[PDB]
């Protein structure tokens, strides 16, 4: 499906999942959210714009926050992803997140993921990734990164809510900010703001990708 | 109080009479594209 790309980095894949082990040879994987799974990943400027000012309140402020990052640019690195999450699932459980990126450049990259409540940072996960040469480009993979305990707790609490409108109500004040940076130069390669609702549709998880603009 | 209180976040929706969280503008009331609220 539709993915996310600046001039220097393309995120081809992103998925958060629960993997359950029935027995040593049998595993069941449930995808909560996914980009580049059901169909081959592609990227083009054929997607709509969102005024970033409409979402500043939902993400960290001050130096290093979303406004600061956006103003520093480049403008083409900033995206808003709306997820409709599939919550229909559930000792032998593994909650994980996997992502893959491609670049023309051989870099050392840092991926910061901040989980936020009411626009305030709750937890940050920071990962450093080195390049691998692949078919005329450089590939970066964050493979089966364990979901933090806060997120596991959050998912558990969501599923224990008796009504779906309640889940959506909670989700309106839950956000994730992902910032992928060149470690040495501190250039913003990708900055992705994630917003959530619960999926109701029979096919499962869905997403829409928007460009963040100044207006 | 603490804005990042996980229990308080869920209590706000489960037990609205005892809700103690920041007051916010719902997303559906904001200047956002139609595609934001309608899945593909
Ligand atoms: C580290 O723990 C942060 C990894 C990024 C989180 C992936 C998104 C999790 C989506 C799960 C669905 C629950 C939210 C509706």
């Amino acid at each position: 499906g539709r993915s996310v790309a600046s001039s220097k980095l393309w995120m081809l894949e992103f998925s958060a999942f629960l993997e359950q082990q029935q027995d040593p040879d049998t595993y069941n994987k449930h995808l909560f959210v996914h980009i580049g799974q059901s169909s081959p990943s592609y990227s083009d400027p054929y997607l709509a714009a969102v005024d970033i000012r409409q979402i500043y309140d939902k993400f960290p402020e001050k130096k290093g926050g979303l406004k600061d990052l956006f103003e520093r640019g480049p403008s083409n690195a900033f995206f808003l992803v709306k997820f409709w999450a599939d919550l229909n699932t559930n000792g032998s459980s593994f909650y994980g997140v996997s992502s893959q990126y491609e670049s023309p450049e051989n870099m050392i990259i840092t991926c910061s993921t901040k989980v936020c409540s009411f626009g305030k940072q709750v937890v940050e996960k920071v990962e450093t990734e080195y390049a691998r040469y692949e078919n005329g480009h450089y590939s970066y993979r964050i493979h089966r990164s364990p979901l933090c305990e806060y997120m596991i707790n959050f998912i558990h609490k969501l599923k224990h809510l008796p009504e779906k409108y309640m889940m959506n109500s909670v989700l309106e004040n839950f956000t994730i900010l992902q910032v992928v940076t060149n470690r040495d130069t501190q250039e913003t390669l990708l900055c992705i703001a994630y917003v959530f609702e619960v999926s109701a549709s029979e096919h499962g998880a869905q997403h829409h990708i928007f460009r963040l603009v100044k207006e | 109080d603490s804005e990042t209180d996980l229990e308080a976040l869920f209590n706000a929706v489960m037990n609205p009479k005892t809700a103690n969280v920041p007051q916010t503008v719902p997303m559906r009331l904001r200047k956002l594209p139609d595609a934001f609220f309608k899945p593909p």
